[PDB]
């Protein structure tokens, strides 16, 4: 039930405006509970609602707890998590459950509270970087025996959802160039409104320096530094919006010393976190708490949108290291890689001069993960282009434990573009124009045909029909491809046109044995 | 005068309050608490953002539930 | 997505601040579109979604029309109104829909619609007071044969929805305080809030003054007449929240003269509106054609906040407006539709208050008497109660005209914390309320064959069924003769619910012929309850206790669901000790046998009162006060009693009874539910007790995806929705709270043949039977006097 609790629009819209002076709020997010449940589970009984809330008070009113994110996270923390011999893991039986609140809720701040409030034994050193798995011998065994296989890892974007919110923190202008120029199209118009109305783009950069700021208040808390004292003068949560506060007319802004040197990564998220919750095991005031509920708040709103844009400057801010890893993230803990045959799927880009930046990235990325891993003397201890990696990484035998790689460019596709009496034509050309330099750099280094192994449309079914495709991949052929992917069948009219679009892609297609197809929900 | 001189022996002093200056049914410890409840909350504002400040509330949200009460009993044309 | 253009807040929003002269809002209202869509219907696909209101758009387009009601009323009206022999009819594949579309849309605009582009033939005279039926042969002369049965009417308030838009119209004061009163408590403004944020009582008003001058504004086209000029400095419907508009400085107002006097009349608004959109028949001005929008718009979106806030104006709605329902009742036609009707209505407290509304009522009905029996009475005007019964008791019931038999229906509240027992302020009030009604009956003993039946109809955790078994049985020896509950209808968990319907059979005096309200409890399919709900829920302790005493009783007699009989009373015995905090032994039979005595009455002597008092004076209740007494006293067991009298008046039992505990969802599995449901059936099947059905149009469960899966069809036998095992009962026919605007039961009596016909593949002569037998049912267990 506190899916809502801890993910919704309308609390946050009480929360932020409401002063900080007040405490007596218990009121106003049982009404905006009920909105937001009602909003999101229509289903739903108020009866129901009523009475799962009336308990949800009394269980923390019983432990001698106050409402607020730090009590809820206990609850959620002990309620499926529970310390096993991999360390914290999640209850079998509440795992299903425990799934459906990753749509709304990101773990990080519930892997913290129960960590604090239930530390594991032995006091062995525990870093998170990789979501919690239940667990279950059999299933353990076989993994261990049999490494698994993934065959659909967009490259492109962040490893997940959860890390790339600090990335829109670490980048706050750069995030809102990029929300504002999705924003002029009206289906990005009418989604941002769908998940949270009215969201004018300066809100989300107001929400954004308002998290920002929480971070950097919330981790002199953290840290037991004394506050800088001009938090006084903020009675409003709106005060954060402009990262810079006026105290006795003078400019004092919110950032302070982080002793992590990355203060914006995942280390730095718990490090913090695990602090801040250890110093109010007991006692906590109602501001400061209500602080950390906007701050949750807040990265739930944005996850929420984020995971929804999917169906540049923020991608290529770095361009090197989020490869590594993902590699690294696919490889899991331990000696030995958990994933085996894995292939990513990455959007080409029009721009000849961008493919040697991303095929050199993704190759370096996967070098440096191997000679991580495989000591051996390499031909160049830094390869610095293309010819150099394909040099190092023949010289490597595949033994099975270790993630392999065959990079997969998965074509793009655009609303239908009227003109010149026949229906795709500017869309095509582009495909035609990107898949040029896929195939030219193909034939320039040869030793590509390696790791340059499938091809994949996968945008959607009703902008172009997969017979369209039906030339591009088969030139694609004669340039020595050597695999073809589809993705078909994701939203169709009707029941029985979703069948005849996957049709038109078996028949039509250059599909040999082998061929794998993609989402065939129909 | 003399009250400038006081807020100006760290006493405190209440802003001078007129019953002439008032609703002629409203009694004037009804304005005696709502203006000193002016200048506590104040105080919290300030002393806001600490575990004591939590601690400071709490009695202060006793001592005004508590003293509504009595108004019942006063305020009443006849007791119930 | 012709559903989503009238009842849309965004919509509404996007439009009543968008100024009249500028045009193009086709990108407005379909971003609106998909928002209010989605806000309403969930689950609908976007592709589907845009796919579908780009039909509508070409659809357009290739009628040559402009975007607006006066266009989407047009599709509709093509769509759903057919004409046939009756006039203007719906037809049979697409009632179905239409009933999902009425509880978003008032009808009175699409019949309007359909009138002036689509008439009838030779423009026969056509009179529309009621909601459009479809027409079935096969069923049509079954009620001109047997007359409908109702069993459950409000008469409280009007005849249906849409009509009550109209008052709010007339009473534009009234309508506001009633919200504004309403809007005080938190509940109304959660529920308004859940209909639409952007709601004060300060827009409330602002809202509807707009409709008002809309309404006013646009009877100047409908009259044919010229503006009266200030529309020059007409830029936004806001202007329309004051009543005076000023131009060039010079005084102004938007009220105008109406052909009829009653401008708001049924009649005024239909003879406005048809006069209106025959003037719009090729094309329409913008600002005028938005200005119609508005008013829709603001119309449904009246209706949806009135239906949901339904689950001052009472007052002056409650005098000689009965007459207008039971001729809406009666229908058109020398005979009435409806034979035996049993209108509820709600007692009060003060007798002046009573007497006022019970007057009311007779006198509107012989006044509806008086227009069909041409006959002469004693009193030509009776004007008072005695001359009302003296008139009535010289009318036979041949078949004709409608039968009325009041049945007052208590209000159950929340328990008030305190007074030794849990409801003693409610308690008080039911027998304050009831004091009135017996001493008032006594007066005018020749009440007793019109007030027939006692009901109590306010939800169900606000109060065990249990607590009305003194406050009936007194008023059984007061003549009333006919007990019924509503019961079952809402509860905090299925297995609980079946409790609580097993509460009424057991502890309230229910003699044979008697009927139930809306027990849903026994009617869900525990798969189909079980749908999108929490892995665990929640309710409370002393409700969860009772649980499983009754889990216990109804298993253990089971030879093969033993372990979850097992279980439960063991786990009952530990809750025991949570609740009452004993330290000594309390077996399984003797909890039985302390909640087997909570029917008594709190205040009985030697039970709560101290045994050596007074004897009270030979009131109606010194034989509940001493039966209560002395069954307890004797048996030589009062280990049960002591038990008893810390479960009322106890400070920690209390407190720890209205702690909530959590409960697994599939506490027991699938079958084990069935087996609890078909136990109520064999004892009340047994007891012969019917049970009152609402309209299955009622989409208030929020559990059925469609119609085709209410659990009416489980009860009536249908194969492919009949669970093995199940006893057959006798099912009523009633029509409460449909939840749409403009309903009835005929509509409801059709909608339930349409759904055999074609969901279940049944032939009209077997599905009419099916749905007879329920028609029948409520003329068996009727509450008229014989």
């Amino acid at each position: 039930m506190e899916r809502f609790l801890l993910n919704s629009t309308v609390l946050l819209y009480r929360l932020s405006t409401v002063s900080l002076d007040e405490v007596s709020l218990d009121e106003r997010v049982e009404s905006s509970v009920f909105l937001a449940q009602y909003e999101q589970a229509r289903s739903l009984p108020d009866h129901v609602a009523k009475s799962a809330w009336s308990y949800l008070v009394q269980q923390i009113k019983q432990r001698n707890m106050k409402l607020g994110p730090v009590a809820i996270l206990r609850l959620i923390a002990e309620k499926f998590i529970k310390n096993e011999k991999g360390g914290p893991k999640i209850d079998l039986p509440m795992f299903s459950e425990w799934q459906t609140l990753m749509s709304r809720v990101s773990c990080l701040p519930i892997i913290a509270c129960h960590q604090v409030f239930n530390p594991g034994p032995a006091s062995q050193e525990y870093s998170f970087r990789w979501p919690l798995y239940p667990y279950h011998p059999t299933v353990e065994d076989y993994i261990t025996r049999e490494c698994l296989h993934e065959t659909h890892q967009h490259l492109n974007g962040s490893t997940s959802a959860e890390e790339c919110w600090l990335d829109a923190l670490k980048h706050p202008e750069a995030c809102l160039r990029d929300f504002e120029k999705g924003w002029a199209s009206q289906e990005m118009k009418q989604l941002c409104a769908q998940i949270d109305p009215s969201l004018t783009p300066r809100i989300f950069k107001d929400r954004l320096q308002i998290a920002c700021n929480i971070r950097e208040i919330l981790c002199r808390v953290a840290q037991g530094v004394e506050l800088p004292e001009w938090i006084a003068s903020m009675q409003n949560p709106q005060q954060l919006a402009n990262s810079t506060i006026l105290h006795n007319g003078r400019e004092y802004g919110f950032a302070t010393v982080w002793p992590i040197d990355d203060k914006y990564s995942q280390e730095s998220e718990f490090c913090w976190l695990t602090g801040l919750l250890e110093k109010w095991r007991f006692n906590a005031p109602e501001g400061l708490e209500r602080l950390l509920w906007i701050y949750l708040l807040i990265q739930n709103q944005y996850l929420t949108l984020l995971v929804q844009r999917d169906d540049m400057t923020e991608l290529r801010e770095e361009t090197e290291k989020s490869y590594l890893s993902r590699f690294k993230h696919a490889h899991g803990a331990g000696v030995y890689s958990q994933v085996r045959y894995l292939e990513g799927r990455f959007a080409p880009k029009s721009d000849p001069n961008k493919m040697q930046k991303l095929l050199f990235s993704v190759l370096r990325g996967y070098w440096e993960y191997l000679s991580a891993h495989m000591s051996m003397e390499w031909v160049h201890e830094k390869p610095l282009t293309i010819s150099q990696v394909l040099d190092n990484l023949e010289l490597v035998e595949p033994h099975g434990k270790c993630v392999e790689l065959a990079l997969v460019p998965h074509f793009i596709k655009r609303k239908p573009k009227n003109g010149e009496a026949y229906p795709h034509a500017l869309l095509f050309k582009d495909l035609k124009n990107q898949a040029a330099i896929l195939m030219d750099m193909l034939k320039s280094e040869p030793r590509l045909t390696g790791w340059i192994r499938g091809v994949d449309a996968a945008a959607n079914e009703m902008h172009a029909p997969p017979e369209l495709f039906c030339p591009l991949f088969r030139v694609l052929a004669k340039s020595g491809i050597a695999h073809f992917t589809y993705h078909v069948g994701e939203d169709f009219p009707h029941l029985i046109s979703g069948i005849r679009s996957i049709d038109d892609a078996l028949r039509f297609l250059p599909l040999r044995n082998g061929d794998r197809l993609g989402h065939c929900t129909a | 005068s003399v009250v400038k001189s006081l807020n100006s022996v760290n006493i405190k002093c209440l802003p001078t309050i007129d019953p002439t200056k008032l609703p002629r049914h409203e009694p004037i410890l009804v304005t005696v608490t709502a203006r000193l409840n002016k200048m506590v909350s104040d105080k919290l504002k300030g002393y806001w953002a600490s575990n004591d400040y939590r601690k400071q509330k709490e009695q202060w949200q006793n001592h005004l539930a508590q003293l509504q009460r009595g108004l019942h009993l006063l305020t009443d044309k006849e007791y119930k | 997505m012709e559903r989503f253009l009238l009842n849309s807040t965004v919509l509404l929003y996007r439009l009543s601040t968008v100024s009249l002269d500028e045009v193009s809002l086709d990108e407005r209202v379909e971003s609106s579109v998909f928002l209010a869509q989605y806000e309403q219907a969930r689950s609908l696909p976007d592709h589907v979604a845009k796919s579908a209101w780009s039909y509508l758009v070409q659809q357009i387009k290739q009628r040559n029309m402009k975007l607006g009601p006066v266009a989407i009323l047009r599709l509709i009206a093509e769509k759903f109104i057919k004409n046939e022999k009756g006039g203007p009819k719906i037809d049979l594949p697409m009632f179905s829909e239409w009933q999902t579309l009425m509880s978003r849309v008032s009808c009175l605009p699409i019949i309007a619609c359909h009138q002036v582009f689509n008439p009838g033939p030779a423009s026969q005279e056509y009179s529309f007071r009621w909601p459009l039926y479809p027409y079935h042969p096969t069923v049509e002369d079954y009620i001109t044969r047997e007359c409908l049965h109702e069993t459950h009417q409000h008469l409280n308030g009007s005849t249906s929805a849409e009509e009550c838009w109209l008052d709010a119209l007339k009473h534009p004061e009234a309508c506001l305080r009633d919200f504004e009163k309403g809007w005080a408590s938190q509940e109304m403004k959660q529920l308004c809030a859940q209909i639409d944020p952007s709601l004060t009582p300060r827009i409330f008003k602002d809202r509807l003054q707009i409709a008002c001058n809309i309404r006013e504004i646009l009877c100047r086209v409908a009259q044919g007449v010229e503006l009266p000029e200030w529309i020059a400095s007409m830029q936004n419907p806001q202007q329309l929240a004051n009543s005076t508009i000023l131009h060039n400085g010079r005084e102004y107002g938007f009220a105008t003269v109406w052909p009829i006097d009653d401008k708001y009349s049924q009649e005024s608004e239909f003879c406005w509106l048809t006069g209106l959109l025959e003037k719009w028949r090729f094309n329409a001005p913008e600002g005028l054609e938005r200005l119609l929008w508005i008013y829709l718009l603001i119309q449904n979106q009246y209706l949806t906040l009135l239906v949901q806030r339904d689950d001052t104006e009472l007052r002056e709605e409650t005098e000689k407006s009965y007459l207008s329902r039971f001729k809406h009742a009666h229908g058109a036609g020398v005979y009435s539709q409806v034979r035996y009707l049993e209108g509820r209505f709600a007692p009060k407290s003060d007798p002046n208050k009573m007497q006022k509304l019970l007057f009311s009522v007779l006198r509107g009905y012989w006044e509806y008497l008086s227009a069909h029996m041409s006959m002469e009475w004693v009193h030509e005007k009776p004007l008072t109660i005695s001359q009302v019964l003296d008139n009535l008791e010289l009318v036979e019931p041949h078949g004709k005209c409608v039968e009325l038999a009041l049945v007052p229906h208590f209000i159950k509240r929340k328990p008030k914390n305190g007074e030794a027992y849990p409801h003693a302020l409610l308690f008080k009030d039911l027998k304050n309320q009831a004091a009135i009604l017996m001493d008032m009956l006594k007066s005018e003993p020749r009440l007793t064959g019109w007030i027939r039946g006692v009901d109590a109809a306010a939800n169900e955790m606000h109060a065990p069924p249990e607590l009305f078994c003194p406050l009936f049985r007194v008023l059984a020896k007061s003549g009333i003769a006919h007990f019924t509950y509503h019961v079952g209808e809402d509860f905090p968990h299925l297995i609980s619910g079946i409790r609580s319907i097993d509460d009424a059979l057991r502890f309230l005096p229910l003699r044979n012929g008697d009927r139930l309200g809306h027990c849903t409890a026994i009617g869900i399919t525990p798969s189909i309850w079980k749908r999108s709900l929490p892995l665990s829920l929640s309710m409370t302790k002393e409700t969860r206790l009772l649980d499983l005493v009754f889990i216990w009783r109804e298993l253990r007699s089971h030879p093969e669901l033993l372990r979850y009989a097992s279980d439960a009373a063991i786990e009952a015995v530990r809750l025991a000790h949570k609740v009452f905090s004993l330290e000594e032994e309390v077996s399984i039979t003797t909890l039985d046998q302390v909640f087997e005595m909570r029917g008594l009455l709190a205040e009985s002597e030697g039970l709560l009162s101290e045994l050596n008092e007074p004897l009270k004076p030979k009131s109606l209740w010194l034989e509940e006060y001493e039966r209560a007494r002395e069954l307890v006293k004797t048996t030589g067991m009062k280990r049960p009693l002591k038990l008893y009298k810390q479960w009322l008046t106890s400070d920690n039992v209390r407190k720890q009874r209205a702690e909530y505990v959590e409960v697994a969802l599939e506490y027991l599995p699938d079958e084990a539910v069935v087996a609890l449901q078909q136990a109520v059936m064999a004892k009340m099947a047994d007891r012969n007790i019917a049970i009152e059905c609402p309209p299955t149009s009622n989409t208030r469960i929020s559990q059925y995806r469609n119609v085709s899966e209410h659990h009416i069809f489980r009860w009536m036998g249908l194969p492919g929705e009949a669970i093995e095992g199940d006893v057959p009962m006798s099912i009523c026919l009633g029509s409460d709270d449909p939840g749409i605007f403009a309903a009835d039961l005929k509509s409801e009596f059709y909608h339930l043949f349409v759904v055999l016909t074609r969901k279940f593949g049944l032939s009209p002569a077997d599905a009419l039977r099916k749905v007879a037998e329920v028609n029948e049912n409520g003329r068996i267990y009727r509450f008229h006097d014989v």
